[PDB]
Parts: C-alpha cells; structure tokens; sequence
C-alpha cells in the first residue's frame, strides 16, 4: 500500500495563533525521553543546559546530568575515562553509529529525536496520532511479523514497537500516568526541544504587531500630509486669444 | 540622466497648490474612498477574475480527480 | 485502576452519524474478502476511512480535563 | 488644553531641530521602559500560569 | 484678463482651524505644526525603539 | 552655490535619490524596485552575521545551521530572516517583473534586459543557498538540478562533474556553492547598479504609458516617504512569517540531515522554483526538457520583439488585460502543480498550461495587440 | 571581536566572513578614490600643472 | 573550511590533493605581500611628489 491518512488538529496549549508553551508539560515530557525513548532514539542537539530556566532549575538539572557516565577526553595517561554528567554535556548516545541501530533494533533505523515535531508533516499533531493511534492489521494484509502495524505511519507498517502504554513512569508532581497524557507530554516537549525560542518569537510577535499597529498608521499620516501638496492641487488651462 | 528646466516645453498652464500645515490629510477618506473603492474594483473585476475563477475551478477538480483514482472498486 | 480519557470519550466518537456508516463500508469489506477464495481486494481503504471521521472528533474534547 | 497642548508643544520642544531631537531621545527612553514590561504584563496575562516565571516558587531551595 | 484668475476654492481640504476667511492663521498655526510634527516625533520615537 | 548639487559625490546621490524628476502618478507597482534593494540588502547583513558562525564541511554544516539557532544569540531570528527574506526578495521579484509586463516598461532595452539577468543571477544564487544547511531536501534538490545539464549534447557530462568537483553532489560541492553563494550578491549589486544607471538616463514609465515629462515630481519627498511607507509593510510581511510561520514556506525534510543513499518521496522546490519545476517535468525528453526551462526565464528577453501594440501600456488595453491575467493564473497553476507528483490529474493539466505559457506569450498576447490596434483603426 | 574569552573557534570562522567582505568594500573605496582623482588628473613628477602638455 | 577540526587540514588538501591548488594558495599568499609592495610604493610616492594635496 501507498495511499495515506493524516493527523487531525489536537488543540495544544501553544499551536493557539499567539500563545506560549506549557513548561509543567515540557517538565513531564522530558521524563517521557528520560527512561523510555533514550534507549533507542538520539537527540545529539539538546544539552543539560537547555533545561535550565524552561523546566528545572539549575540545581535540578545538574542532578539530572549527574545520573549517567559520559565519555570524557583523554587523560595524561592516554585513554579516555568515565565521568559523572556536567551541565555542558549533550544527551547520551545509545548506538555508537546508526549501522548498530540497524542490526539491534529489529531490522530498521530508528530517527533522530531533536527536530521531530518539524521534520515530518502535520508537526506534533503527527506524532501525537502516530504515538495515541495505535490499533490492530486490517483485513487482506499481513504485517511481517519483524515490524508492527500503524495508521498515521505513511507505509502503514515498518518498524517501531509502542512504549506509550499506561504509566512507564509516575510524573514527578502528583499527575495520573495516562496513555493521553503521557502522549502529549513528549509532543510538548519535543516541540521545545526543536524550536526552544518558540515563546521568544511569540513575545516579540506581539511587540511587532503593537509596534507595526502604532506605526503604520502614523507613517500613512507623514505620507498623506506630504502628498496633500499634490492630491488637493487644482489645473487650469488658459491658452491665449 | 534629465533634470528640471530641461525636461520638455509647456505652456498656459497654472497650478493653485495649498500647504500640507493648511489642509487635512484624510479630506472625505470614507465619505469618498469608499465609493471610489468599489468603482475602482468594478471597473477591474470582468478583466483580472474570470482566469483565477478558472483557475480555482482547475484546482479544486484536479485535487478531487488526483484522491478519487488510486483506490478501487471492483478485484 | 487506570482510567484512560481517550477510551472513555472513543466511545462517544465511534458512537456518531458519519462514524457508524463509516464502519458499515468497513463491515461489507470485511465480509467479503474474509467470504472470497484467494483475493487482493482488502481493506486497508476502509479502516483509514473509519479513522478519519473517528479521530476528527477525537481531537475536539481530549484535552478538556487533561492535567 | 488653553492655548492647546500641541500649540505648547510646537513652541516649546518641536520649534527649534534641537529641542525636536531632544524630545524624541528624552521620548524613545521613556517609552522603551513603558512599553517593553507594558507588552510583557499583556504576554503575561495570555499565558497566566504556562510559564517558568509563574512556576518559580515551586522548586525554592 | 489675468486679473480673472481667483483661486479655486479650498474649503473642501482645510483643516477646521483655518476655514474663516475672517480669521487670522496665525492664531492656529502653531497647533496646526504641532499635530504634524508630534506624528513625527512620535514616529521616529517608535522606529528608534 | 549649492553644496548637495555640486561636490562630485553628493552630486551622484542628489541626481538618483533626491532631485529626480519623477511621474507624478506612479502606482505602488513602483515600489519594489526600491523594495527590492531593501532585500538585497536586508540578506546581505542577514547573510554575513550567518557567514559568521556557519561552517562548510559535510561533517559540520547541518550541525553549524543548529548551533546557530540554539545557542548562537537571537542566531534564530537572524536564520529565519535570511530564508523569508530569500523568498520575499522574490514576490518582490514577481510583482515587478509582472508590472514590467503590464505596463510596457519593458521596451526601455538595456535595464529591461539586465534585470533579466538580475533575475537569473538572484536565482542562480537562491538555489546555491538553500543547498547550504545539507538537509535532505538541500542534497536531493541539488541532485536534481545538476543531472539535468548531463543532457547538452557532446558537452554533457564533463559539464556535470566539473560543477560536481566529483561524480555526485559531494564535500566539493557544498563548499563550492558556499563560496558562489558569498560572491553572487555583491556581483547582483554591481549588476543592480547599473541596472539604475540605465534607468535614470530616461526616468520611469508610468500607468498610463504615455510620457510624464509634463508633470515631473521630485524624488524626495514624495518617493521617499512612499518609499518608507512601502518598506514597513515589507518588514510587516516579512516579520510575520519570522516571528509567526518560520517554516511555512519551508519543507520539512530540510530539518533531517543529507542522505546520498535514501532518496525522499517527494522533491518539493521552494515556491519560487515551482512554476519553472512544473514547466520542466512536463516534457519527457532529457534535452528539452532542460531548454524549456531556460526559455521559461529566457523569454524575457523577447516580450520586447513582441510588442506590437501601438499603445505603450495595458491600461486602455482591455483583451490584453484578460491575456496578461490568463497569465498570471496560468503561472499559478504551473507553481500548484510543481509542487504535486506526476500522476493522472496533474501529468496533463501540467503538460498543458506549459504549452499555454508559450503560447500566451509568443503568440496569444502579440495578436491581442494587433486586434486592439485595428479596433481603434490605428 | 573574540565571540568568547580567548581567539578561539567563534574567531576563526567569524574572521573568514570578513575576510570575504572586506576586498569587495575595498573595491568600491578604490572607485571612489578614482572618482575624486579624476576630478584633478594625476599629478607628475615637477608638481607644476601638467594642463599644457596632456 | 572555517571551523578548528577541519581549517589547517582543508589548507593542506588544498595543497597536496587539489589539482594546482598548491599555486592558487601560493599566489594568493605572495600577493598579499605584492599587494604591500605596491601600497608603500604608492604612499611613498605621495609623499614624495606631494600628491596627498589632492
Ligand atoms: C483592513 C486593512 C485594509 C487594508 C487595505 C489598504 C489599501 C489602501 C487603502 O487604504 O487606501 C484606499 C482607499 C482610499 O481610496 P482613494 O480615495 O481612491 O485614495 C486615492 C489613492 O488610492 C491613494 O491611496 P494612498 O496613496 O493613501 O495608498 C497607496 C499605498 C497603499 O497604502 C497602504 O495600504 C496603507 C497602509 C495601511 C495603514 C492602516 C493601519 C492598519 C493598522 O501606499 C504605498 O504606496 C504602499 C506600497 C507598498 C507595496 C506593497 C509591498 C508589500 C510587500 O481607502 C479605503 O477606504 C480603505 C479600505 C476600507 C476599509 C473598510 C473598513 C473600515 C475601517
Ligand atoms: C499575493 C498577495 C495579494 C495581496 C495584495 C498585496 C498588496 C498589493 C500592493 O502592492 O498594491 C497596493 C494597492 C494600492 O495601490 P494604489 O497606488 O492605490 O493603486 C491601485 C492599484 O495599483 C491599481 O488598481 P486599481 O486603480 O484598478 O484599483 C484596485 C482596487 C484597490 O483598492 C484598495 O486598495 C483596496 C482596499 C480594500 C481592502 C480589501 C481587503 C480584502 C479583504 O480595488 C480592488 O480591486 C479590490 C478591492 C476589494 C474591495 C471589494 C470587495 C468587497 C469587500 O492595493 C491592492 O491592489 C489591493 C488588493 C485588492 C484585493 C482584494 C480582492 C477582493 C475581491
Ligand atoms: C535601509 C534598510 C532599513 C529599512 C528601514 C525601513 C523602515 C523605515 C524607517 C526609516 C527611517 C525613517 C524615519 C521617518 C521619517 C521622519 C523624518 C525624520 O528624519 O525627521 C527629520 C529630522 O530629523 C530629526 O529631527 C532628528 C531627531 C534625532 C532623534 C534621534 C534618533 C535616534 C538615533 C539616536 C542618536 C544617537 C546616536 C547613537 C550613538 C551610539 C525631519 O523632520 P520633519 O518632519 O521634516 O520636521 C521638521 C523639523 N522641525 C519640526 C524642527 C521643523
Ligand atoms: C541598518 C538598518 C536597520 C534599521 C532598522 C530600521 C527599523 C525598521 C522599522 C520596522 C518596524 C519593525 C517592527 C518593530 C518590532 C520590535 O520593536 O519588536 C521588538 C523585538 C525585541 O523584543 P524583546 O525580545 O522583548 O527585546 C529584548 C531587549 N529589550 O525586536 C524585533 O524582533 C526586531 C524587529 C525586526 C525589524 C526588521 C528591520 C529590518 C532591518 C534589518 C537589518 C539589521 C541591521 C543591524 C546590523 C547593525 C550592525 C551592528
Ligand atoms: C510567479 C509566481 C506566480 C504566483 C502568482 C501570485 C498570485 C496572484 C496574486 C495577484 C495579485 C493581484 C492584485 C489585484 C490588483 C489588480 O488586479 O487590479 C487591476 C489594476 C488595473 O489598474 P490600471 O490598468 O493602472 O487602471 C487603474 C485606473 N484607475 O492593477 C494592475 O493592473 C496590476 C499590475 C500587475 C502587476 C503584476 C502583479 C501580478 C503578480 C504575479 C507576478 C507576474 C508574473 C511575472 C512573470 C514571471 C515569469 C518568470
Ligand atoms: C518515547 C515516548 C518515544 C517516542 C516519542 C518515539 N519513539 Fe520510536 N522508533 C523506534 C524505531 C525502530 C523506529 C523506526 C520505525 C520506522 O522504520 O519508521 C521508531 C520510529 C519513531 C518515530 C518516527 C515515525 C515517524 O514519525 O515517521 C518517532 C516520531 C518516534 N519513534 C518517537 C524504536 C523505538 C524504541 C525502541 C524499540 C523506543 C523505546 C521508542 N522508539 C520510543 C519512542
Ligand atoms: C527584466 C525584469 C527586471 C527584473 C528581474 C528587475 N528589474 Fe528593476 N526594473 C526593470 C524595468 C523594466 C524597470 C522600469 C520600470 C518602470 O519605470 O516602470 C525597473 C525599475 C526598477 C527600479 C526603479 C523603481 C521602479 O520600480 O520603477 C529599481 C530600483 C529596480 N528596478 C531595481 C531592481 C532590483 C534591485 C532588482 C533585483 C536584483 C530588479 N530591479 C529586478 C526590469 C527588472
Ligand atoms: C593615502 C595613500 C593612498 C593609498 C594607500 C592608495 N592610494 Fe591610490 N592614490 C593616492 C593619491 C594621493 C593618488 C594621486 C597620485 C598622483 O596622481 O600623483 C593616487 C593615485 C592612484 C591611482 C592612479 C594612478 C596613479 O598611480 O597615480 C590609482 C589607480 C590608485 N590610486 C588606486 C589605488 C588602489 C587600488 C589602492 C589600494 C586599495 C590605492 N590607490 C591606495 C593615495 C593613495
Ligand atoms: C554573506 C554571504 C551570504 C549572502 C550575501 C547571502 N547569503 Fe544566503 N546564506 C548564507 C549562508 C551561510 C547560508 C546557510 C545558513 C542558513 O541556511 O541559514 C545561507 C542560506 C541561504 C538560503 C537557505 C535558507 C534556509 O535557511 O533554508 C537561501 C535560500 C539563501 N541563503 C538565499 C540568499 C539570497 C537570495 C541572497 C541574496 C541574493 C543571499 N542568500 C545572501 C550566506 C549568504
Ligand atoms: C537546491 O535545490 C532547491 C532550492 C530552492 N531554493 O528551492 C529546490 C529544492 C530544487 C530546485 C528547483 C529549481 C527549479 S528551477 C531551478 C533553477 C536553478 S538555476 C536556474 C536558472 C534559471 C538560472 C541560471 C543562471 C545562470 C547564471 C549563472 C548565468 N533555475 N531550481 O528542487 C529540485
């Protein structure tokens, strides 16, 4: 089969005309990469840094870095030794090279994390359908027992196995564990973590738009005032004899 | 390149011009702008639509005829 | 233990005008190439169809109370 | 509003290109102060608790 | 016969201030300058931000 | 006497900028001229604070464009400025080559013609540009463009790898097209200079096509003030698609990095591509399939042997009108259609506004002119 | 100048751009240098005007 | 290239691997200095010929 279904339109808390993320879910969705997809999925773009000042504070996110050994450059003695996580650190490579991803995930390539919700059409909506949208092979059609059965994926089948069963993990301040709310967490968190300036722009959005309201009127009247010279002159014409 | 005093002859013409500070900036802007709006528009709507109508016509098909192929009926 | 939004207002979104006859094509197909010989006839059209009219009302209520 | 506030105006900052020029400098700085927080009270208000500003006092060592 | 050559009338265009041909412009163009160069002023206050 | 006419430098800018003697009724039509200049600019000081941080190599270009928006301050703003900028530099582009069409600007030759080869030249450099970020979309796009010059006949394929620096758009190439992509600009510039020197030698055209000498208007205030009021809404439209929809206009296989081996379904161009994308695909052969292409651009450069109205502009001209709309929206058919596959529906339709491009323009459009002329028995 | 406290990556990469830029710069300067020159002529060797025998 | 991994190697390939790339860098780094002759020549000359007048 080639012929597709698309995501529909889930109303999110910052796909509104104007308004800004929601940083408890971007809190909730980093939980969601933390112990579930970081064992198969890279996300070589997003640092321990980042998470500073959108969901934890600065504390909070070195005790997070802390949590896992990091590959760290050549000593005096010339080999490189393990170290505990600092801020500075990206997030963990789990396949030294994508061909590893290949022989130790079931035949297929598992993509790159950061830049999800922008790489594949529809957004976050798209993962949203792909991760909620799980159901069982229609009639006719046998899924090769070596990839699974999806709706929203473009082939149908290929592939990913679904950890977005019922609680993977409790959310740190007290939320139920839900299949709909552990979908949205992640997509919250993976529009962030593919444009974290997202409520910069927004801000400034807002700023342009006041300043464009102030200003466009005001420059038309400089214009007009200019041009009344010419838009108010009267013609006559008074040729001789 | 051509500047004033050279540009061509013209004679018996006279020009009444008023000071941008004496006069109003928007006369009659809606008194006046909005009938000229609509004359204008009327003036352009049979020369500049009927292609687009045509167009959207093409495109609104072509997009239904492009879905409705693909898929089957009978085995 | 464990009550998920998603199946609980699923239930009120398979229960719609356009959805149930949506199913009805569903049904029709599936009684058919499970009825015939050795077909290609399937019905990976009809449950995308299904889907489609399903998960549009999905999206209209999910995230009324969604913590 | 006597011999009206923007005659006033004219003949006291906008005559001379100098006192124009300084009422605009005088005037850029004091609506920077007031409009950059005066626009983020308004993108505060859209986003009531969604931000990190409004969480803060949850994670306070 | 160039003393035929009246000026159209403006009436249509003036700003109200100076509409009485019995009264003085002088009166009224300060507050006239005033409103055009506080748009200005205004103006360029906004692109400086 | 006056310091602003006479010292051999403020001379130069009075004559172009201030003094000139310009139409009294030139539409907003004339604006992106100006507006124009504003892009060109506007990518030049987008493009060289991205020059800054950006890398060349395979290895670091994708992952340079990252750094860039993520840690690289207001970086992202500076990003999506240039790649809106890129594609509002050309509406602009189109609005003015389309009034140079409806008006009979064009019959002024030279500065006619070397907007022409502005127009290939600020193409030549986008096409470069997007390649720069090595997406999927930067990689395939470039491999799709290249291939087709292997089809000049005895000259074929030494051409192809000669502008490869190899046998496929490899490590040479990126860096290659970086450094066209630095120049280009600065030449389009140069090019654009000249293009105004052209010009001022007669002045503009206007509306209505008859000459303006009669009622002349200076430069300042009247054109600066218009010309300001035009570039705010230019930065309206411009800003709105940064600071709302960045990636609106953008593919988003461009946000995955290039694969040599897997090869995306579809190979969309950007907007401004898509109308030339869609009159290329139609036709089957290899070799013409690349001429027509270059006389969808290249045509240009004939409209003005093609005039044949007595009449300078389309404004009193009523069949020409339907014929230059009929244009208009065929061009956005060709741009729909481009960026759709090659199936049923759309081989045809697709297939057919291209014969009507031509046909529009070498033959439709020069008979509506002499119908409208012997209408008004001239 | 540094993008950071020392000559480091930013710098490298940063100075290349100008590198770039500047010889265009410098092209445009030099026709003005032209410009200005040719409002005069050259000078010669005596430094008496050369007007009498061009 | 422009960044620190890659900017001595890229000169050297440049060099060794790149057909005559070895001139292009070498006239491109004696030119530099070319490009100084001719400045000194040229401002001394000014002085020299009280040219700077101008
Ligand atoms: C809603 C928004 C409406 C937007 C429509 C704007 C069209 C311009 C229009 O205002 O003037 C025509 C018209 C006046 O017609 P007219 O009496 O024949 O004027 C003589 C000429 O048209 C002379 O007209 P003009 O010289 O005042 O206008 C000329 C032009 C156009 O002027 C601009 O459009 C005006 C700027 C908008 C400022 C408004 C502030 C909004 C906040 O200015 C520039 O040259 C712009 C060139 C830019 C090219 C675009 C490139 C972008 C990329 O005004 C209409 O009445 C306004 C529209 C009615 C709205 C009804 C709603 C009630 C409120
Ligand atoms: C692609 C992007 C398309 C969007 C337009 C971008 C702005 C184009 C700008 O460069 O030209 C400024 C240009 C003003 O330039 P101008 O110096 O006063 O010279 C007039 C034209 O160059 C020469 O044209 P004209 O003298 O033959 O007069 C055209 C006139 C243009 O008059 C006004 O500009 C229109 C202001 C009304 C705002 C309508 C908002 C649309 C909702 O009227 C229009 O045909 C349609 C007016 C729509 C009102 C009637 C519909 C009922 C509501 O305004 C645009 O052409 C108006 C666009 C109208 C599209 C509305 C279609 C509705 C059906
Ligand atoms: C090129 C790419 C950029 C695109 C930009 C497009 C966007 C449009 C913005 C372009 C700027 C246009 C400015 C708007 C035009 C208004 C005219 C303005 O320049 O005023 C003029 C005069 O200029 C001002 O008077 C100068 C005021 C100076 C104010 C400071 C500006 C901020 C700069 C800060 C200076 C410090 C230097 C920085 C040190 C680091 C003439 O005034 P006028 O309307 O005829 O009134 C006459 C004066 N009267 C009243 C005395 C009779
Ligand atoms: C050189 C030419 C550059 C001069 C630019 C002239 C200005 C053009 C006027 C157009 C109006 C633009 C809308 C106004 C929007 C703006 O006010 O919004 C503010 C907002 C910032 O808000 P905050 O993040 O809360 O600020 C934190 C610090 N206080 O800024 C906007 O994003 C920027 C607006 C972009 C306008 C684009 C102007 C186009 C010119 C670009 C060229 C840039 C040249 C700069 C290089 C200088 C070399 C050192
Ligand atoms: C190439 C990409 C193709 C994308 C197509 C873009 C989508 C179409 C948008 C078109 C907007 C048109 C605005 C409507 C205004 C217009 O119709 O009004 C008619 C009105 C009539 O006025 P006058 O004859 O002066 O008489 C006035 C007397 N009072 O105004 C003018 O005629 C319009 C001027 C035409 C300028 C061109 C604008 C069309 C834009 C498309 C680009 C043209 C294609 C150029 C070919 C490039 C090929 C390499
Ligand atoms: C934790 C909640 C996640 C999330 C958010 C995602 N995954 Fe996976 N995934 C795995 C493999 C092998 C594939 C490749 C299948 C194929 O061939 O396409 C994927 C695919 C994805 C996608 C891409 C689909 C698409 O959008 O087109 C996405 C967005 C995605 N995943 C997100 C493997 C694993 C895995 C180990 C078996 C685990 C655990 C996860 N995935 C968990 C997550
Ligand atoms: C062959 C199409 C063509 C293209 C493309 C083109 N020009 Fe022009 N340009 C012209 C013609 C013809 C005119 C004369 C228009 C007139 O006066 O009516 C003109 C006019 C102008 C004007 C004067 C203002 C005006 O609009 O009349 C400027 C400035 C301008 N061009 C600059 C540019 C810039 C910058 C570019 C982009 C590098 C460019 N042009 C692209 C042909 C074009
Ligand atoms: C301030 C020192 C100075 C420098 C540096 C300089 N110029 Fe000149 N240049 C002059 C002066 C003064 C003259 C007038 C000489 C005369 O006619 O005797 C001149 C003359 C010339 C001439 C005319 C031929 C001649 O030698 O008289 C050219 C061409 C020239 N300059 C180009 C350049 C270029 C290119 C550069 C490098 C970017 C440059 N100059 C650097 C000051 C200098
Ligand atoms: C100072 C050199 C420089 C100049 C000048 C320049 N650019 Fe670029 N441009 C870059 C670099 C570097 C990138 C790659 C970074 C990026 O994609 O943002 C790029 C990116 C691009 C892209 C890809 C956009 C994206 O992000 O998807 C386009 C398209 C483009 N430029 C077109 C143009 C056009 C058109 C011009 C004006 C004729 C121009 N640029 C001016 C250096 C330049
Ligand atoms: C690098 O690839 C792309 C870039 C983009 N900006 O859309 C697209 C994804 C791509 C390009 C489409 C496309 C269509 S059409 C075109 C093009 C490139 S170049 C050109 C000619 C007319 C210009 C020649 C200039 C020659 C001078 C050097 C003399 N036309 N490119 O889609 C396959």
């Amino acid at each position: 089969s080639d012929l597709e279904l698309h995501p529909p339109s889930y109303p999110w808390s910052h796909r509104g005309l104007l308004s800004s993320l929601d940083h408890t879910s971007i809190r909730r969705g980093f939980q969601v990469y933390k112990q579930v997809c970081s064992s198969c999925h890279s996300m070589d773009y997003v640092a321990y840094r980042h998470l500073v000042g959108v969901c934890y504070t600065e504390d909070e996110a070195k005790a997070l870095a802390e949590e896992v050994e990091v590959q760290d450059g050549p000593n005096e003695d010339g080999e490189m030794f393990m170290r505990p996580g600092k801020l500075s650190d990206y997030f963990p490579k789990p396949y030294p090279n994508p061909e590893a991803a290949r022989a130790a995930n079931n035949g297929a390539l598992p993509p790159d994390l950061s830049y999800i919700v922008r790489a594949r059409h529809g957004g976050e909506d798209y993962v949203f359908s792909l991760l909620t949208g799980y159901c069982e092979p229609p009639t006719g059609v046998s899924l090769r027992e070596g990839l699974y059965f999806n709706p929203y994926f473009p082939g149908q089948a290929i592939g990913m196995a679904p950890p977005i069963y019922n609680e993977v993990l409790e959310f740190d301040d007290g939320t139920p564990a839900t299949m709909s709310q552990v979908a949205k967490d992640v997509c919250t968190f993976l529009r962030w973590a593919a444009e974290p300036e997202h409520d910069h722009r927004k801000r400034m959005g807002l700023k342009m738009l006041l300043m464009m309201g102030l200003l466009l009127p005001l420059v038309y009247a400089m214009k007009r005032h200019k041009w009344s010279v010419l838009k108010s002159r009267k013609l006559a014409y008074r040729p001789p004899k | 390149g051509r500047q004033f005093g050279h540009l061509t002859r013209v004679r018996h013409v006279i020009t009444y011009s008023l000071s941008p500070f004496e006069q109003r900036a928007f006369p009659h802007y809606f008194s006046k702008g909005i009938p000229n709006v609509l004359r204008r528009t009327r003036a352009c709507i049979l020369r500049v639509a009927p292609p687009f109508v045509a167009f959207y016509l093409v495109y609104t098909w072509g997009t239904q005829e492009f879905e409705k192929s693909k898929r089957k009926n009978p085995a | 233990e464990l009550v998920d939004p998603l199946t609980t207002v699923r239930e009120q979104c398979e229960q719609l005008e356009k959805c149930v006859k949506a199913r009805e094509r569903l049904e029709l197909c599936d009684e058919r190439v499970s009825s015939r010989s050795q077909t290609e006839e399937d019905c990976t059209e009809e449950l995308l169809d299904f889907l489609h009219a399903r998960d549009h009302c999905v999206a209209h209520k999910l995230f009324n109370s969604l913590k | 509003v006597a011999p009206t506030l923007t005659a006033r105006l004219y003949s006291l900052l906008f005559r001379r290109t100098s006192t124009f020029a300084l009422t605009i400098v005088v005037g850029a700085l004091f609506f920077e102060r007031a409009f950059d927080q005066g626009a983020d009270a308004i993108y505060e208000h859209i986003n009531e608790g969604k931000l990190w500003k409004h969480i803060k006092h949850k994670y306070e060592n | 016969s160039h003393t035929d050559i009246k000026v159209p009338d403006f009436s249509d265009y003036r700003r109200p201030e100076v509409l009485d041909s019995t009264k003085s412009s002088k009166e009224s163009s300060e507050a006239r300058k005033g409103f055009s160069y506080l748009v200005t002023a205004t103006t360029t206050v906004g692109v400086a931000y | 006497t006056n310091i602003r006419k006479s010292h051999p430098l403020m001379k130069i800018v009075n004559n172009a900028f201030i003094d000139l003697p310009a139409p009294s009724n030139i539409s907003s039509w004339w604006n992106f001229g100006s507006l124009l200049g504003i892009c060109l600019i506007l990518q030049i000081l987008t493009g060289l604070f991205l020059a800054m941080h950006y890398t060349s190599d395979t290895t670091t270009a994708f992952s340079s464009v990252t750094h860039i928006c993520r840690d690289v301050n207001y970086g992202w703003i500076i990003r999506y400025m240039h790649a809106n900028g890129a594609s509002m530099f050309f509406i602009c582009l189109y609005m003015h080559v389309g009034r140079g069409l409806y008006y009979g600007s064009y019959t002024f030759l030279e500065t006619w013609n070397i907007g022409v080869i502005l127009l290939l030249t600020v193409m030549a450099t986008a096409f470069m540009g997007y390649v720069l970020p090595w997406g999927q979309m930067s990689f395939w796009g470039a491999t799709v463009i290249t291939n087709l010059l292997s089809a000049i006949p005895y000259i074929g394929t030494n051409l192809v790898e000669w502008i490869w620096g190899g046998f496929s758009v490899d490590k040479a190439t990126l860096t290659r097209f970086f450094a066209f992509h630095f120049i280009l600009p600065f030449i389009i510039m140069a090019i654009a200079m000249v293009h105004l020197l052209f010009l001022h030698e007669t002045g503009s055209n206007n509306p209505t096509g008859i000459s303006s000498d009669v009622d002349k208007i200076p430069f300042h205030p009247y054109y600066t003030i218009k010309d300001i009021l035009g570039a705010l809404l230019l930065i309206l439209a411009l800003m709105l698609l940064v600071l709302f929809a960045p990636d609106l206009l953008g593919d988003p296989d461009n946000y995955t990095p290039a694969n040599p081996l897997n090869t995306p379904p579809h190979i969309k161009p950007e907007w401004y591509f898509l109308f030339a994308y869609a009159i290329l695909r139609s036709i089957p052969n290899k070799l013409g399939g690349v001429l027509a292409l270059a006389f969808s651009i290249l045509i240009l450069a004939l409209i003005p042997l093609l005039h044949t109205s007595k009449q300078r502009s389309m404004m009193f001209r009523p069949l020409s009108q339907c014929l230059f709309w009929a244009l208009v929206a065929d061009l956005l058919t060709l741009t729909w259609i481009g960026g759709q596959p090659v199936e049923h529906p759309y081989i045809t339709i697709g297939q057919l506004a291209s014969v009507l491009y031509f046909l529009l323009i070498l033959v439709l459009m020069p008979t509506a002119g002499t119908i409208e002329n012997k209408l008004l028995k001239w």
